[PDB]
């Protein structure tokens, strides 16, 4: 090939990439290239420079150029894959890094980089063997066993992953101090490892000899509750959320934790009133405390004590009192109770802000807007009275907006919302909520403008570019509600697709913590991030947005440097129903429970003429509700087109077609 | 209301919460790198009596404070530093900020012996500035002039922690 | 790449950016029925899968077709 003053040159090819001097670099390759105008390998690192600075599109070219070139060089295909890991392309990138490492095994770099998008796209059996070279190249690190661990751990062979961390452990010949950070976290690790495979009595075992002091006190506090109480030995359970009570008097988990470890039935009202006394009286600033007991008490035990609570919260001026008590409104007589008892303390009251009388009246306007008890017009007049008292009260004016939104008369509700925010123009609370009130008007320009009084100023693009930026999930979709409201197409689309692109932007953001938490040794959190990571999309942030998609495209269907800023030619779309699968597949693999996906995903697959998953949408959502009224006609909508066009399909498919399709009831 | 630590589950209503309360926004993955960092520092509150309209919905985020340790230290000196903490307008005054600090404070020592906490705040606020003076005790250290793009200076806020060790020290010895 | 604001940021970026014997043992000690072309071909029309999962899924259930698709469409 090249031999050898075209050798040198190479060489300072990547000392220059590796001194960050693209210049030189260039020059420097192009003294090769203009010897050798075929080399592959110079050619690449030329596409890779390019690439460094932003130059991405030529950079592909070169590189996909210089692959064919030389389909057996291995600088080309790594070149091709970092630029695909650069881009997010992970699939090409994983396919890519896999045939620069089948040219030239060995290369730790290129290993530690085909380990990161191998965990990445969950590759676990991949990920295994790939941790185990690596730990069998640098054993000394405990790194690498930790890692092996998690690989084997992620794809459920616990054992084994138990067996990597024990027998790096038995490896020490001293024990590590109890300020040791990494064998703390390492610890814990693996006694969560031994819970996972059920065996707590060995989990506790372990807790209390190895991990007895370690640095995480409320890991440990917490595990020690829930394994005793598991195992039945009530009294040292009791014990042991008492001393998680003492820690933190707010969290309603431990109270229940306690009330089980002394056997005490639900029923016993009063026994389980004492329980909460104590602590009240030993820690009078925990809410908890004081407003659980309502929950179980009932009749005059009941009365007393949500009296008891509602003149600490109304002296207090609390606001959040109603909406912290609401969850009982499903009973009536605690309902109607908690109304007379604030009427009752109106009348019984003595002698600024709205602490005291408004306070209550504030409960009582509340409570006939919540739509247990809703009587909007009695609703109406104690906001009034409590507007009279205090009229310079955000949350008061708020919640007479809302009560204006319940009249249905959405333009009254948007104008006091916006009044209210006027009150506090410091607060953005009180701003979302007016721009949000103006969307729900279908007011759009006026929301924007509402919005704008708190992002970043001299953002380019005005404040839908910050909020974008800023992954303001909750006003894109609501902008984007509304627009559709209004027949504007193009910028729904373009909402809810931000939306999507959002989701796929938290999707990537693990990337760089493979490797990033090794460092941290916090081990636990990172399995806890790629398994909520696993669920990401069953959030019903992605699913409200992909649904709207999905209902605009279906509508669609019926009644036919930023590339698309208006959204334009999402609407001018030849394809709807393909350019809906995107939002649709992951409604239906990540939230398959909501009656409501399978529905639209039924209508989406009829539509495509792909019967055979429209019979699986529709079996889903028969499962969920079978007399649903939606899933009854569509199924009857199924029969007459499979009856029809049964006859031009192939056979297995009219065959599972009618053998499956008997089970539902159309 | 219901106090518990920190969930990577929970970092899209938590930014959301953020969102909505305060003009210091971030990136998703910054709360991640928090989250995966220090795990044991960050708190959130949580409105649980909230009914759920999905079998989906995430806890719905009222409250938070986001913690971190600063990876170089001043002198050799671990210290923790709040990077955000807000509560909702619709549950102010349930004494939730002072609790979410006092469980971070307490993990701080605990997992990384925090020596003090520091925080910034922009130089208008009072309500915050009587939380931090007033209930937890911070002293002010100095003035950042222009913090930020944004003109207004900043007080670098500081709570000694000693006073915490000594208590804690004496009660993890004693038992 | 490192902006400029917050310093912290650019730092988010930046952090983003021998007794051998036991262990060497360690080490060591840590290590299709025919099928019909035709039916992987109708599995990948009608349910949408790659080539890959509609030829895994027959594998799954000894190139059964009617039995493949009949197992896919159930639900939890």
């Amino acid at each position: 090939p090249l031999s050898t003053r075209e050798a040198n040159l190479f060489r300072t090819v990547i000392r220059h990439y590796e001194d960050k001097q693209y210049k030189r670099g260039l020059k420097a390759a192009e003294q090769i290239l203009k010897k050798n105008p075929k080399h592959g390998d110079t050619m690449s690192m030329k596409a890779l420079i390019l690439n460094a600075q932003g130059k991405t599109e030529e950079a592909f070219a070169l590189a996909k150029e210089a692959l064919t070139i030389d389909m057996k060089s291995y600088i080309c295909w790594h070149v091709y894959g970092i630029l695909y890991r650069t881009n997010k392309n992970f699939d090409e990138a994983i396919k890519a890094y896999k045939f620069a490492l089948k040219l030239e095994p060995e290369s730790h770099q290129i290993q530690r980089d085909l380990a990161v998008l191998q965990i990445q796209m969950r590759d676990y059996a991949g990920y295994v063997q790939s941790r185990l070279n690596m730990l069998k190249a640098r054993p000394q690190i405990r790194q690498n066993w930790t890692a092996l661990a998690i690989a084997y751990h992620l794809e459920g062979n616990l054992e084994k992953a138990e067996h990597i961390l024990t027998t790096y452990e038995k490896s020490l010949t001293t024990p590590p101090p109890k300020t040791d950070l990494e064998h703390s976290e390492a610890l814990l690790y693996k006694n969560t490892i031994i819970a996972e495979r059920g065996d707590i009595e060995r989990a506790l075992q372990h807790l209390e000899t190895d991990c007895k002091h370690c640095l995480d006190r409320l890991a440990v506090m917490e595990l020690r509750a829930s394994y005793l109480s598991k195992l039945a030995r009530k009294d040292e359970a009791a014990k042991a959320y008492r001393a998680l009570l003492d820690r933190n008097p707010e969290h309603m988990d431990y109270y229940k934790g306690l009330i089980s470890a002394l056997d005490i039935s639900a029923d016993d009202e009063e026994a389980q009133k004492a329980v909460y006394d104590e602590y009240a009286a030993k820690y009078p600033r925990s809410d908890a405390a004081k407003r659980l007991p309502l929950n179980f008490l009932s009749g005059e035990r009941f009365r007393t004590t949500a009296k008891a609570y509602l003149t600490l919260m109304f002296d207090k001026g609390v606001p959040s009192t109603f909406a912290n008590l609401k969850h009982l409104y499903s009973d009536s007589f605690k309902k109607e109770t908690l109304a007379s008892l604030a009427e009752e303390y109106l009348n019984e009251y003595v002698n600024d802000g709205s602490k005291g009388k408004g306070a209550a009246l504030y409960y009582l306007a509340q409570h006939y807007n919540y739509y247990m008890s809703r009587d909007l017009t009695r609703a109406l007049e104690y906001v009034e009275k409590a507007i009279e008292l205090d009229p310079k009260n955000v949350d008061f004016h708020m919640t007479k907006a809302r009560i204006f939104k319940h009249q249905g008369d959405l333009a009254k509700a948007a104008e006091t919302m916006d009044y209210a925010r006027s009150l506090d123009p410091k607060d953005r609370y009180i701003n979302s909520k007016a721009a949000k009130y103006q969307l729900r008007n279908n007011e759009n320009e006026k929301a924007l403008a509402t919005m704008g009084l708190f992002t970043r100023a001299e953002t380019a693009g005005g404040p839908l570019a910050d909020l974008t930026d800023m992954q303001c999930i909750w006003f894109l979709t609501e902008d984007g509600e509304a627009w559709q409201r209004r027949g504007n197409t193009a910028l729904a689309l373009k909402r809810y697709h931000t939306v999507f692109s959002i989701f796929d932007t938290w999707q990537e953001d693990q990337f760089d913590f493979h490797s990033f938490s090794l460092r941290k040794g916090q081990i636990r959190a990172y399995v806890d991030m790629v398994r909520w990571e696993d669920r990401l999309r069953e959030h019903p942030f992605y699913f409200r947005a992909a649904l709207d998609a999905v209902n605009l495209y279906l509508s669609m269907y019926d009644k036919p440097k930023d590339d698309d800023p208006n959204g334009e030619k999402l609407a001018a779309t030849k394809d709807p129903l393909g350019d809906a699968m995107k939002f649709l597949n992951y409604i239906l693999q990540f939230s398959p429970k909501n009656i409501d996906g399978q529905i639209a995903g039924f209508e989406v697959y009829i539509r495509k003429k792909k019967y055979l998953l429209a019979l699986r949408c529709l079996k889903a959502a028969s499962a969920i509700d079978k007399n649903h009224p939606k899933v009854l006609e569509q199924a009857a909508k199924l029969r007459k087109i499979v009856s029809s066009a049964l006859d031009s399909m192939a056979p297995k498919l009219r065959e599972v077609i009618q053998a499956e399709l008997v089970g539902v009831p159309g | 209301m219901d106090i518990r630590l920190l969930r990577p589950s929970d970092i899209p209503l938590i930014q959301h919460a953020n969102l909505e309360n305060l003009p210091e926004n971030y990136f998703l993955k910054y709360y991640l790198y928090h989250a995966l960092s220090w795990p044991q520092l960050s708190f959130v509150a949580v409105d649980v009596s909230r009914p759920a309209k999905s079998p989906y919905d995430y806890p719905k985020i009222v409250g938070y404070v986001l913690a971190k340790m600063e990876e170089e230290p001043a002198d050799g000196v671990p210290h923790g530093h709040i990077t955000s903490l807000s509560v909702m307008r619709t549950h102010r005054r349930l004494g939730i900020a002072e609790k979410l600090m006092r469980q971070s404070q307490l993990a701080m020592v605990e997992t990384y012996n925090a020596h003090y906490v520091s925080l910034h705040v922009r130089v208008s606020n009072k309500a915050a500035i009587h939380l931090y003076r007033d209930t937890l005790g911070f002293k002010t250290e100095k003035v950042e002039a222009k913090y930020y793009a944004d003109g207004e200076d900043a007080y670098c806020m500081k709570l000694d922690l000693t006073a915490l060790r000594e208590q804690i020290a004496a009660q993890r010895e004693k038992e | 790449p490192a902006a400029k604001s917050a310093e912290d940021r650019k730092a988010a970026a930046a952090l983003s950016k021998v007794d051998q014997e036991a262990v060497k043992n360690a080490m060591s000690a840590l290590s299709k029925v025919k099928v019909d072309p035709a039916d992987v071909n109708l599995l990948v029309e009608e349910l949408e899968l790659s080539k890959a999962k509609a030829t895994e899924l027959l594998k799954a259930h000894d190139g059964d077709a009617i039995k493949a698709m009949k197992a896919y469409i159930q639900p939890a």
